[PDB]
């Protein structure tokens, strides 16, 4: 097992993060000056053309090699942690893929990388014809992404709904694990990833009509059913009542595009205090936040740069 | 026994090696319990400061333990 | 005359100006920030300085394709149309041959695989593949997916299918024929098995089969040939022209750290300025203004010159290494012995590495540069194992003798049977030598780090400093209290008492918020005592693993035992090897408890300024 | 066992050698329960530097379990 | 033992062998709480070089049970 | 002197016993200590190389309980 | 004891199992620390030859360790 | 005993068991700190095909620990 | 290894005890060392089908402190 | 020679003693290395569900060393 090896080539990567100082310069920066810096970068290393569809790609390729292939690098116990981390990025790619099956549209078009998953898993699930066949196919690596598919897709063939059951009882899966794999970092942080999971299926569906009951699962730390009933109606008093928690930032707000951020960021703060603990999977835990985070940042700071768009309206985003 | 003169035993000697083992593992045990409380204190704070008063309740019960360890060492040596 | 421009750090202003003035240029002025603002770079000199990246990153671009990179020291004064005409056509030519032998050996890749299966598919089909009677379709099968194909197909298409297969050394690739317009049951039936159609890349792929088999076939042929005369211009032309990127590489390097020097300076990014005239004369003469000891004193010199704080010359720590490290050398029979010989082999030349060619023209695994510089460094091991060869039988005093223990200077049997190093009074006298010498070095750092305190003017490094000195008198009283009893150690065992009280008494008036932490300040003079002690008993130990792998460990000892017992002393040489290097890290292992704890020395805790590890790595 | 001077009977010896389990495995326990709050507790200051207070107060306690072994050690040795 | 350097009675050797416990296992825990902690400090010294200091301090509290075990032994042992 | 032999006893062997204690708990702690310091050092180089003077200070701090541990079993075994 | 040759002796004997424990503790936390050091060098010179030189330097220091547990060893069984 | 020795009976078989102790426990740690790192070689071999090599000899460092103390524990027990 | 009398005797036992144990010793350090590696290099085949040979070469190396316990063990205690 | 101690003694008593090590530890190693293999095996069968003969196999290997030092030792104490 064990996170020995494992956390000591990630102590090398963190050498090679993008600190904050770059996006800094890269604002004051055209688009052909941020084309010269970014090449500097290890996100640089993977670039193959000037435009926009390269500067996806490459950031993405860089995201493939140094943070996917972290799953393959452990087994047992610590794979089974480090696992529930990279469960995201493949809901992602599955919920993608699900939907060009189900809908007959082409493999194209999609998020691929590796992480749990492999590229070839993908490949055979959309090649398979029965969606039944299509669930062993993904069952095959094992975890607990799978046992959730499994049960919802018993219930209905029904694209919009397999997505909302999947994902409410995926994070339901997650943290019953995580749970039980302990260590105090890993809990603090799980907690805020439910509550602003929380928060933000309430913001999505917002005004829908629907029940306010449904946008709360355990896990919680401050919020509860009327919170997310009177948010349902509107109201984001809500908000201004929510303190003790570090979504104290979110009070006096009522924007979505606000709110929202500021869940993100709170997020990224928790990981980055992560490394006072950074035995076992504290470390990669802050070490696949930054990487995000900072990939992000590029893609936004040249898309900004390329078609000339308000320098505010992108420096606000680009910083927590 | 006592550190004065006034106790002798040699019967005591024995109950002395198997009492050692009493204390010594329920101190060890009291404490993994209470670190496990302590961080979990420190995710207390975090979420809610009011609850500060919940850290506080359950972190008292390991200590039960210890206390109960040096009460049963003292009646079986020392006592007199 | 020619205007120069100059920069330095605020605390050296009056040393920097001094060497300044003298060096050359003349006229010092000094010159603020503000004053130095207005003056950044126009934007015709912000285009001169992108094209000198594109010139240095254009010859790292070329320079790599065409073999090695290399960056010497010699560059070429040119134009920029110079430049840049030079490169324009070498890295056209080399982009254009990569581009071929990319092409060559991707094309090789997928032949060298798929050309026995489309052979063998062509065949069974041979000329109905370009008829539109029948349709054929390719794919692959292994000797376990065979029979369920064959079973769908057979259910599916009923018998007016021809499913037919020819092997190729392992799998089958099979080919199943159908009729015209049962395409799409045909293909259902492989697609429920989960077999799938085999098809090519490019325009093979769609070509009929008997086409693309007989064209496989020939590039897997022509290839090799190809690629071979493709490889050979491009090794050609970095043979004749590597030489001339790298010049222009390294000019092209000088001219953008030039322009960036000047963008920095211009924005005020420099504390301490001037401004100077020099004659054309003088613009050169600016620029240009027992081996052991004397020879890494020498190049110490250029630190002896810049200062960085309160601190002294980062030169005692030299001395103090020699007699420690030449000391964990201590065998004579087959430790030291062995040793001598490597010491040459760093010092003259091998060939029996491969990574590392000859060593006179300062080839080696490291850089070409680097070994070069480590020269000095490999002269310094030399004098190491010179001096371990004579400290060797300094430890062949307390083996041999023919009278005082019990093992002859070479028995006639094998020589050394059995070690006499074993004495309890003869062990304990040579680790109380070696105890010396850490505490003559527990002085000398709490000494330095008293008057870095009085001449860096903080009177709070200073008081505390003079009084962690106090409980070295202590530590070493108590101890002698101990190694005498009462027989020795009754003359300190009373002002062991009063030695206490030094060791708080001082302390204390810088008053201090962590009086606890004054532990380990006692933490690091035991260390230099328990070292010294390491390094001495851990280096006796060396030459006693050396009795069962060059020693009597066969027999009771005869003549045969000479030649049996190196069955494990090889064995053993890898082994002796790795815990003895583990002593030599022990010299450097102590520097640090009092160099990076500020005892006379520069670092204290981060802060540039290498570790003394890396200094000595070149001296 | 004795307080002052060595033991020097073969009982004074074996009690000494019982009382020396509690003192060990309480000194462990005191070592154990401080680490997770303490690796946290740099956690806290850096969260919240105003409640650093609240992390020191609680790596305190498990300073409370080696004296407790220790008490019932000095007491019970003097004498058999 | 107070009276050990090159021979001693059988009675000796007992008291040396439990007292011995007390110390060594407090160097155990020492080290088990510095393990934990001083893992966190080099966290914090990358991210500010500055506030090295706060993890010297919350560090500088386990070797104060180191102390506490040489106390132990030393009392025990023979009075001073 | 401090702690030696030439003859060997009965009375040493328990002595023997004691003594090792000291040393071999200190090291398990000293080596369990260094190397969760050891595995966070390589994050300490490789964000910079302004934190890299901390990094080997760090791994200097482990090494005291084992010094302490060898000098606590010198004492006990050489002193009259 | 002795070691000039042989070692022989029912009390000696019984030094040589006294110490045997200091050396196999000491070799055991040697263990955990040399490994997982070794393994993270492997990955600082995968990715950064800039860090080649720390990677080796961290290696060598358990190795100090194990030395000590048999050095001591050695000392109580008649010297080097 | 053995065959470079010739010094057998209960005086070298006391020595023989109790020394057995040391190797035992040096293989213990051993055996823990080389199987966790090895595992996560299996990545390393799986990287790196050309540079497979490094993988191989990292693993082989920890065994130096194991046979270094065997071949002390044969000194001890058969120097003729 | 064999039994007989001229690979037997009581003379042999002193002898099969000391080398008896360095089987054992490294049987323990052997079957702690292959399992982690082995676990996971198993596992790799599963996964990926080019790293079997790997991993059987890879495999052997924790296998080589069982194999050098046991040439000490049989050459001592063979015949004569 | 046997496990005895009055078909031969003390001489004999000290082989019996050794021995019970060789084979205690060898089942100590196997046994814990057989549960890392389960534990990551249970992946391989629901990877593939027709390599169930794969999971088997790389499971029998850590028996190897308890077959291995449990009869070593019966060999020895067969002689008699």
């Amino acid at each position: 097992d064990d996170f020995a090896y494992l956390n000591a080539r990630v102590r090398v990567r963190r050498g090679t993060l993008l600190k904050e100082s770059f996006f800094q310069e890269a604002l004051d920066l055209s688009f052909a000056d941020f084309l010269r810096l970014l090449s500097e970068t290890v996100y640089g290393g993977e670039l193959a053309g000037q435009g926009l569809p390269d500067v996806d790609r490459a950031v993405l390729r860089t995201q493939a090699k140094l943070v996917g292939d972290l799953p393959r690098l452990v087994t047992g116990e610590a794979r089974e942690a480090v696992r529930l981390l990279l469960l995201r990025n493949d809901l992602h790619n599955l919920q993608a893929l699900l939907r060009a099956k189900a809908t007959g549209r082409p493999f194209e078009e999609v998020l691929l990388l590796p992480g749990t998953l492999r590229e070839e898993v993908w490949r055979q699930a959309y090649e398979a014809q029965d969606p039944a066949g299509m669930a062993q196919v993904l069952a095959v690596p094992g975890h607990p992404l799978a046992r959730a598919l499994r049960a919802v897709l018993r219930e209905t063939q029904d694209l919009a709904r397999v997505e909302a059951l999947l994902a409410k009882r995926f994070f339901e899966d997650v943290a019953k694990a995580a749970k039980g794999l302990d260590q105090p970092a890993l809990r603090d942080y799980l907690a805020l990833e439910v509550d602003a999971e929380n928060l933000r299926t309430a913001f999505k569906l917002q005004g829908s009509g629907l029940a306010p009951d449904a946008f709360f699962l355990k896990g919680g730390r401050f919020v509860d059913r009327v919170r997310f009933a009177r948010l349902m109606e509107g109201d984001y008093a809500v908000l201004d009542e929510l303190s003790g928690t570090p979504f104290s930032g979110l009070s006096g707000v009522r924007d979505l595009k606000a709110l929202e951020r500021g869940l993100r960021c709170v997020l990224l703060k928790e990981a980055k205090k992560g490394v006072q603990d950074p035995l076992g999977v504290g470390l990669v835990l802050a070490y696949v936040k930054e990487r995000e985070w900072e990939a992000v940042r590029l893609r936004l700071l040249a898309r900004r740069a390329y078609f000339g768009l308000p320098r505010a309206q992108v420096e606000e985003e680009v910083v927590c | 026994a006592e550190e004065a003169a006034a106790s002798g035993g040699l019967d005591r000697g024995l109950i002395a090696v198997g009492m050692g083992l009493a204390v010594g593992l329920a101190a060890l045990g009291t404490g993994v319990a209470q670190a496990r409380i302590g961080a979990a204190g420190v995710g207390a704070i975090a979420e809610d400061r009011s609850n500060f008063g919940t850290a506080l309740i359950f972190l008292l019960l390991p200590e039960t333990l210890v206390i109960f360890g040096l009460l049963i060492a003292f009646i079986l040596n020392g006592r007199l | 005359m020619e205007k120069l421009v100059l920069a330095g750090p605020k605390g050296r202003a009056k040393e920097l100006l001094q060497s300044l003035q003298q060096a050359g240029v003349v006229h010092l002025e000094t010159l603020r920030p503000e004053a130095l603002s207005a003056y950044q770079l126009s934007p015709e000199e912000r285009a001169e300085l992108r094209r000198w990246e594109a010139v240095s990153a254009g010859a790292e671009h070329t320079l790599s394709l065409l073999g090695l990179e290399a960056e010497p020291a010699r560059p070429f004064p040119e134009g920029l149309e110079a430049a840049e005409k030079a490169l324009s056509p070498i890295q056209a030519h080399a982009e254009g041959l990569t581009r071929q032998k990319q092409e060559l050996e991707e094309e090789l890749a997928l032949a060298q695989a798929y050309l026995e299966p489309l052979e063998r598919l062509a065949a069974l089909a041979h000329g109905l593949d370009k008829s539109p009677f029948l349709r054929v379709i390719p794919f692959l099968l292994t000797e376990k997916e065979l029979p369920l194909v064959e079973e769908a197909l057979r259910k599916a298409l009923e018998d007016r299918y021809l499913l037919a297969h020819e092997a190729y050394a392992g799998g089958v690739p099979a080919l199943v024929v159908v009729h015209r317009k049962e395409v799409d049951q045909a293909k259902a039936a492989l697609s429920r098995a989960g077999v799938a159609e085999l098809r090519l890349p490019g325009a093979l792929g769609e070509l009929p089969l008997s086409e693309a088999a007989r064209r496989l076939k020939e590039r897997a042929e022509a290839a090799p040939r190809e690629l071979s005369e493709v490889r050979q211009h491009l090794a050609k032309l970095a043979r004749e022209s590597a030489s001339t990127l790298q010049s222009l590489w390294t000019r092209a390097q000088d001219e953008v750290a030039r322009l960036k020097a000047l963008e920095e300076l211009a924005s005020g990014r420099f504390g301490f300025a001037l401004l100077g005239y020099v004659p054309v004369k003088a613009k050169p003469k600016v620029e240009e203004a027992n081996p052991p000891w004397v020879k890494p004193f020498e190049l110490l010199v250029s630190f002896l010159n810049t200062p960085k704080y309160g601190t002294f010359d980062p030169t005692p720590v030299v001395p103090i290494f020699f007699p420690f490290w030449f000391g964990m050398i201590v065998g004579d029979i087959g430790y030291a012995l062995l040793f001598y010989l490597v010491g040459r082999w760093l010092s003259g030349y091998v060939k029996r590495n491969e990574p590392l060619v000859i060593d006179l023209f300062a080839l080696k695994l490291k850089p070409p540069v680097l070994a070069k510089l480590v020269y000095i460094l490999n002269w310094m091991v030399f004098w190491t194992v010179v001096w371990g060869l004579i400290y060797g039988e300094f430890f062949g005093t307390f083996l041999e003798h023919l009278g005082v223990f019990g093992t002859p200077e070479h028995p006639g049997l094998i020589p050394i049977l059995i070690h006499r190093i074993d004495t309890a009074k003869t062990a304990n006298l040579l680790i109380l030598l070696s105890v010396a010498f850490g505490v003559v070095m527990v002085f000398a750092g709490l000494i330095l780090r008293a008057y870095l305190g009085l001449k860096h003017r903080h009177m709070a490094h200073f008081w505390e400093g003079v009084g962690y000195l106090g409980g070295l008198l202590g530590i070493l009283a108590l101890a002698a209290s101990y190694l005498g009893n009462l027989q020795a150690g009754w003359l300190s065992a009373l002002m062991y008492l009063g030695f206490g009280v030094f060791l708080l008494s001082v302390v204390m008036s810088s008053i201090w918020l962590m009086i606890p932490e004054i532990f380990t300040q006692a933490g690091h003079i035991l260390s230099h005592i328990r070292i010294y002690a390491v390094g001495a008993a851990g280096g006796i130990l060396a030459g006693l693993l050396t009795d069962v792998g060059f020693a009597m460990a066969e027999r009771l000892g005869l003549i045969g035992v000479l030649l049996g017992i190196v069955v494990a002393g090889v064995l053993h040489l890898l082994i002796l090897l790795l815990t003895t290097l583990g002593h030599m890290l022990q010299p450097i292992r102590l520097i640090w408890v009092e160099f990076f704890t500020k005892f006379g020395f520069y670092e204290e805790n981060g802060r540039p300024y290498r570790p003394f590890k890396s200094v000595r790595e070149t001296q």
